[PDB]
């Protein structure tokens, strides 16, 4: 209890920029990633921003 | 620098790309020399990219910082991508769970090169939007629209209760196999990126693609076949493609490999790529090392090795006997010599110029040439940490060119090897001997 | 369509009652080593004696790969051959002991084969063959079960117990999809057909064409699989929510030492197949060269090891002479062996070749790599290689060949072979620039 | 029944040929001469069969390729059955999960073992009815199934569970069927035909059955849990030595009151002229032991440096284990000796060779060794049979020697020309000029 | 029956005051020898001290080890002792120096007085959420079993008509099997009918198992409960011996302690035994130097005999005995006398009076001859090989024909070395 503290006030989401990637090839699939990072830029939340 | 890459000693020379005519040039991509070297090296390059032929052998030999690993690395460049390089050095191969003669035939495994292509069958942009008229699937047809078509698909057993299956919302870009395949999620609609200000993690939205659905998609891989060996390894064998225990592989799995990707070059599905090998200063590795490859480079997978090193009559690590430069004859007779010479002015003055470039280090001419004396009395080398040492002090002398000043500066406070160890035997009082011999009093 | 100087040396010259010539079957010269492979294959193929052995003694380039290629292609996938070095027993894993128990095991080879009746078809339909029913209680009671099938040009209904209906119950078979049933064992076996494969416009469900040939048939399998397959399998265990299996899967299992009683059921219950005729046991050849390097503790095992009653014969091959055997220096023998083991096996020499043979590989080699040089070069090609070696003149003729070629030429010719043997050095001259230049070169 | 082999070199001997007095016969049971060492051999097995001495070291010395291999496996088979015997060699006494002091103490224990005498009780007959109420679907069901013999009419029963047992394969109306009361086990004399005709006597039979374990085994399946699997993958090491106490004093009084009988074994140790001074006092301490088999040694040199020390001591083993060992040293062949073994090999190959052949095998074994013959009959044998007769004349013989080599030749041969194969400074040389 | 070599010592005979006779109870001569084993087992019985250790220095049959089997079988029972040698501290995956002190727990005795109780009993019925009916020959009580024990309960397939063996303490539950009440299931029931137990379910017992510090040592650091299947994953997880240390001894001091203080526990010495020390090299030797400087190290002996040679683990320390000369130094010498002709002859006559071989008169003083004259061991192997040979050769007794057979059958080691040197090959 006198350690875990500091969690919330430095912690960097690793997950959240896509770094567990040893832990995400359970599921994936190449051509579904491609498609979708290729149907990924911009050009769908930008117009209405 | 698509990494994060510095600087190199040698970054200046990427590729040994000989012109058409294959006639060494005095000066060609910043090296110069090396006119029957690099003609040799050339032959030797189109020789590994004819992939038709195995089992050859090249030596290298020459004084250090001559470069030799120069040459390898602007061979490696010039030999392209898709052709992995094995950067293994000498003390690489007395590894613990890895004995020498394994870890040599995992080099060679990773070494080789082959391409794998396949086909799938998907259908893309299926804005479904189930409706049916409680539980059995009454009727059991779903609306699908994608941009070019846009349908009702009549369903079975399989799917009448797979479309209750992946429980959806049903307003969402999704894909299915024609070919009696799964369902998956491909993320949903921008409508959907509305609905739900903080969207999960699951939850992306992507458009729907904008084309017909039926998709017949080829996909094409190159993996070396060591990692196909670390993959079926065991019955779940993707921890072990990083984490390293591979454990010794079993010669079987090998020759069911070598089995598996001849029947696959036969059957078109296959092709392969060269590969090569390469350590520097083979010298200080063991007889048993030599042994190995004298009988392991003329099978009929046997990538070419870059035999490299420079010492001298030597004895065999391994063994007692005096050896011709450290090696045994049967190594010394299946290759062929490439050697070094000494430098020479002009070289020495132009590849300080060009490494000067690379660090971006502007040199005058006084202190080009004193630091070309430097570097023909002593070693290259010398002169090349000197120019960086020499900048550092023009920018702390406020200016930017290098002359006598900043290299006289670094010649009194840097020491040459050869007054080093004079230093060293005018003041051994102050040193110690292999029994402890100090002399800590001083008066 | 890749060669790594081989593809040139397949048999040995052989013929039938063991005579070799001259030139003939990619080896020149020879014939004395030729003959004796020849009645070792021969000895091999009779199987009788047990863990035998012969060593090679000879320079660089004599055949004695070239020979241990050669006996191993005429095995053929019959007979297993397994080519190793001493090296490789380096095993940090598991002792040498295992390791070559291991070794033997995979020497031994049994081929197994076995023919089951299968009956084909599509269900055409199932009807009960109700009888009163005679013991206690009344009503249903179906004789047997009798059910049509039909596979292209052949129709057949297949009369069978009526307890196939459990089979029918288990299997879920629907109707006219899949067949798989015997006369003796029974149960039917259940793996639709592609004419209903147009009914859904997507599913999950499997579709095959109409089975081709007659109702009943049979199948034929060969399978030589070694003894050391069938102990990992007993040894390693394999299974789902057992904990044994899954914590075996979970320990990243490693080379256990198995023990001997597994091994000697093993065997006994191959035996008992083996002598009934459903299985016959063939031996495998174990080949190991360059064995100077092989230890003290190696020789005495082997020695022991020789006398082996299921021991498989074991080739070996070395080329040293006068040294000190390696393992310690206590033992200062012949080819790095000690007499305890040259006196106890059978010894074949071998010898480089004269001129004209050595001629005629290096023609050979270059007619391989689809090369090719003239009279007036190859001449002093030959010269020079009698002059400095066999493989300095194999391996330099390609810089050679492919020089000429980018210098738009197709053959070689006396300009390009002179400037190529003045750029590369070989071993006498590499130890002469050892002990010339002085500048660390 | 019989055990895969090949024409073995040991595949010749079986026994001793020993006599009640345990006199030599000069050829019998295969072996040849040794007449005092067999008088050794017959006095060390009725030692063994006595069973009231433990721990005494025996030790052959003699030249190489002298027979003494051949002695011991004869003595070896000459054991008799029912009783367990373990071998080792002299390099199989290291280990990774086991200390070379656990793998010899297991090596000691696995001789030795225990049989234990039970009754058992069985069913047997001819299954011509059964009549079983299944409810399909459901979790309640009865049997009647009639096993019976051609003497009487017997419907049996079944309990709770004995449905599935009694219905796990396939069981008809006519099969020859034999199951145990205790457990319940099928066993498939064989089916009635489409082959065995119905059984005669009683249907409920009574014997009994004696079980045998060694004692190392008797240690690792009670120690822990998972040893079961050590039975076979063998993944224990050091067993907890209260286990071991336990059931030594188990055996103790297992044998005082006599539930069970023991059947002491042999262990046997060849070719331990070398072998770790660490391991020569670990004999030196287990000989004494309580429990221990009575354990054979080997040796072919003489003055020599054991292992782990650095004083050549005679025979390659330490005085103290010297002294405290019986000596049962061999002389070489006659040459009698010789080619009656020439001519037990040759026709325990079966190879009718001719009599010149066995002229020419004593010749080369006057000369040299006997094994180097031992192959010399194969390769004439197979060039005789290039010739397609079943016999072997002078011109096999002597084209086999003069293709063949054994070591003096080629000894020579290197001696005449050392600068062309690798010496020990490594140079070789691959041009005839 | 069986016999090695041993047995025929039984005890030293030391009388009222310590001296010990001639030839009783399987010994000869080594006055010196007897009268020290006689003074350190009075020492041990006095039960006080501790931390002190001896040598004891002779030849090849000078009864070194014979005396330390006499000590032992002298001691008794309960109070155990330790052989080992110096092979035996070479371990696999732990240091030896854990292992010296694994073997010092062990050695040391501690009488205890743990209770346990066992429910045992006819099952009446099962309640999953655990209910466990068991009803013996005059109680029918229902326990509850948590998770872990219930699913182990589950595992054992006890229905109606079972009876369990489940001890209380541990936990563990050992099912003894069908009911015998239910015998009228099946003619052939495969299941044994085993009776409803004897009294309550809950039957509790006062037991006199005892402990060793190494026993509760792995009671806690490898829990062994043993049935249930958490326990058998507690023993699957770490089934080895862990490196224990100090912070653990000294909670097993505090442990062994309070139970000891709580009055029924009581403590007994142990002895501990080492041969040939001269093998053991100089860091063992240079550990126990700093180890035996202790509180708790209980007593050992040693067997060594080397002269002027060098220390193994060193290269530059000789020193008799194979001792590093601080060990000498601090460690207290017994001597021992090379055996004479009498002592021979005796030992001869009891050797074969133990073998029961009634060797007579004249073949008994050939056979001391034969001993005086080569070595003891030489003419001791011979017994049974004599006797066998005059079995053979129709002969109850031993005559010199017998003795003759045997000294040109099994040499001695002066024979074979006299071989030796005249040899054209090994
Ligand atoms: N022909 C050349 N052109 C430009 N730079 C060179 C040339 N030859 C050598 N160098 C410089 O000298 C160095 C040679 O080092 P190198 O020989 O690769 O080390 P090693 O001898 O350990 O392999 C390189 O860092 C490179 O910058
Ligand atoms: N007697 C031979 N006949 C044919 N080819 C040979 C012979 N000896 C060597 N070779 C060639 O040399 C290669 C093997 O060389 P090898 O004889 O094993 O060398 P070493 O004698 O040093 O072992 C083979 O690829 C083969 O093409
Ligand atoms: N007297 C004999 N009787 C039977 N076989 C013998 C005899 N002498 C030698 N042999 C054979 O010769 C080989 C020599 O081995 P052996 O004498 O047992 O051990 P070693 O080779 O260590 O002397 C044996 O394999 C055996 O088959
Ligand atoms: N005093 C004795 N009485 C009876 N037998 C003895 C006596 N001393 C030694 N022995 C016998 O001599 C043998 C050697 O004695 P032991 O003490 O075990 O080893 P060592 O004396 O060689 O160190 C033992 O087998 C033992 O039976
Ligand atoms: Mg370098
Ligand atoms: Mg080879
Ligand atoms: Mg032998
Ligand atoms: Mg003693």
């Amino acid at each position: 209890k006198l350690f875990k503290k500091n969690n919330q006030v430095n912690r960097v989401d690793l997950d959240f920029l896509n770094l567990v990637f040893t832990l995400n090839d359970k599921d994936l699939t190449s051509y579904h990633a491609e498609e979708i990072s290729k149907l990924t830029c911009v050009k769908n939340f930008v117009e209405e921003v | 620098l698509k990494s994060l890459s510095l600087i190199a000693a040698h970054s200046h020379i990427t590729g040994l790309g000989l012109d058409e005519n294959l006639q060494p040039r005095p000066t060609s991509e910043g090296m110069v020399g090396q006119l029957q070297a690099r003609r040799a090296a050339g032959v030797i390059l189109k020789m590994v990219q004819n992939g038709t032929i195995a089992g050859r052998a090249v030596l290298v030999a020459g004084p250090p910082s001559t470069g030799k690993t120069a040459l390898a690395m602007g061979v490696s460049q010039s030999l392209g991508k898709d052709v992995p390089f094995t950067a293994i050095a000498g003390s690489e191969i007395f590894s613990l769970e890895l004995s020498k003669t394994e870890a040599l035939t995992q080099a060679f495994r990773k070494s080789i090169g082959i391409k794998i292509k396949e086909e799938t069958e998907l259908i893309e942009g299926e804005v479904v939007e189930i409706q049916i008229d409680t539980g059995g699937h009454k009727q059991g047809k779903l609306t699908i629209k994608t941009t070019d078509m846009e349908t009702i698909y009549e369903l079975g057993n399989k799917m009448i209760d797979g479309l209750t299956k992946e429980k959806v919302l049903a307003g969402d870009v999704i894909s299915i196999d024609k070919a009696s395949g799964k369902i998956t999620k491909l993320g949903r609609s921008f409508a959907r990126s509305r609905d739900y200000d903080a969207m999960g993690a699951d939850t992306r939205f992507v458009q729907c693609p904008e084309g017909e659905l039926q998709k017949r998609k080829t996909v094409v891989h190159t993996v070396s076949l060591h990692e196909i060996d670390v993959i079926n390894s065991r019955t779940q064998g993707f921890l072990a493609l990083f984490t390293g225990d591979t454990g010794e592989i079993r010669s079987e799995v090998r020759d069911q490999i070598n089995t598996k990707v001849a029947e696959w070059k036969e059957e078109g599905k296959a092709e392969i790529v060269p590969g090569v090998l390469f350590i520097d200063e083979v010298h200080m590795l063991d007889i048993e090392c030599f042994s190995f490859i004298n009988r392991a480079l003329e099978d009929e997978f046997a990538p070419i090795v870059m035999m490299a090193t420079n010492r001298g009559v030597s004895k065999t690590r391994g063994t007692n006997y005096k050896s011709p430069h450290g090696l045994p004859l049967d190594l010394l007779d299946r290759s062929i010599i490439i050697t070094t010479k000494s430098y020479n002015e002009q070289e020495i003055k132009t590849i300080l110029s060009i490494r000067a470039q690379e660090e971006e280090v502007e040199l005058s001419s006084d202190a080009l040439d004193l630091l070309t004396k430097t570097g023909v009395e002593t070693s290259l080398r010398y002169s090349s940490n000197l120019i960086s040492v020499a900048q550092q002090i023009a920018m702390k002398r406020k200016n930017n060119t290098v002359e006598v000043e900043d290299v006289k500066r670094a010649y009194l406070l840097f020491l040459d090897s050869a007054r080093s160890v004079k230093y060293v035997q005018e003041n051994e009082s102050q040193y110690i001997d292999d029994q402890g011999n100090v002399q800590i009093s001083i008066a | 369509t890749r060669t790594a100087a081989h593809t040139h040396i397949k048999g040995l010259g052989l013929d039938e009652s063991g005579v070799a010539k001259r030139v003939e079957g990619g080896f020149v010269g020879q014939i004395e080593a030729r003959e004796a492979c020849g009645v070792i294959v021969d000895l091999i193929k009779a199987k009788k004696m047990s863990g035998r052995a012969i060593l090679l003694a000879g320079g660089p380039s004599t055949g004695k790969t070239a020979l241990a290629l050669a006996i191993s292609q005429e095995l053929g996938p019959k007979v297993p051959f397994c080519p190793l070095v001493g090296s490789e027993l380096y095993s940090v894993e598991v002792k040498k002991t295992e390791t070559l128990m291991e070794n033997f095991r995979r020497a031994i080879g049994l081929r197994i084969k076995e023919t089951k009746e299968v009956y084909e078809g599509e269900v055409t339909e199932l009807t009960p063959e109700d009888a009163e029913n005679p013991l206690g209680g009344y009503g249903k009671t179906i004789s047997h079960v009798i059910v049509g099938l039909k596979s292209a040009k052949g129709t057949k209904t297949l009369r069978l117990d009526p307890t196939i209906y459990e089979s029918i119950q288990r299997e879920k078979v629907s109707i006219g999809d899949v067949i798989y049933i015997e006369a003796n064992t029974g149960a039917v076996k259940r793996v639709r057909s592609d004419a209903y494969a147009t009914e859904f416009d997507l599913e999950t469900e499997e579709y095959v064409p109409l089975p081709k040939g007659e109702v009943h048939k049979k199948k034929e399998i060969v399978q030589d699989v070694t003894l050391h397959d069938l102990d990992v399998a007993n040894a390693r265990p394999q299974g789902g929510q057992d904990v044994i299996s899954m914590m075996g899967q979970l320990l990243k299992p490693k080379k256990t030492e198995i023990t001997e009683k597994l091994r000697q059921e093993v065997n006994k219950v191959v035996a008992k197949y083996i002598d009934q005729g459903v299985a016959e046991l063939i031996p495998g050849v174990l080949f190991i060269d360059e064995v100077n390097m092989l230890d003290i503790e190696i020789f005495t095992y082997l020695n022991k090891a020789l006398e082996s009653n299921i021991a498989p014969v074991v080739v070996l091959a070395s080329n040293r002479g006068m040294t000190t055997v390696r393992g310690t220096e206590d033992v200062i023998s012949p080819h790095g062996v000690p007499p305890d083991l040259i006196d106890r096996l059978l010894i074949v020499r071998t010898l480089p070749y004269d001129k004209d043979e050595i001629r005629t590989i290096i023609e050979r080699r270059a007619t391989v790599e689809r090369l090719q040089v003239e009279s007036s070069a190859l001449d002093l090609l030959a010269t020079m290689g009698t002059e400095t070696s066999l493989r300095y003149a194999l391996q330099l003729l390609a810089p050679c060949g492919i020089l000429a070629q980018t210098s738009n030429r197709k053959e070689i010719v006396v300009n390009d072979v002179n400037e190529a043997k003045l750029l590369f050095l070989d071993a006498k001259r590499s130890t002469k620039i050892l002990e010339t230049s002085a500048n660390y070169l």
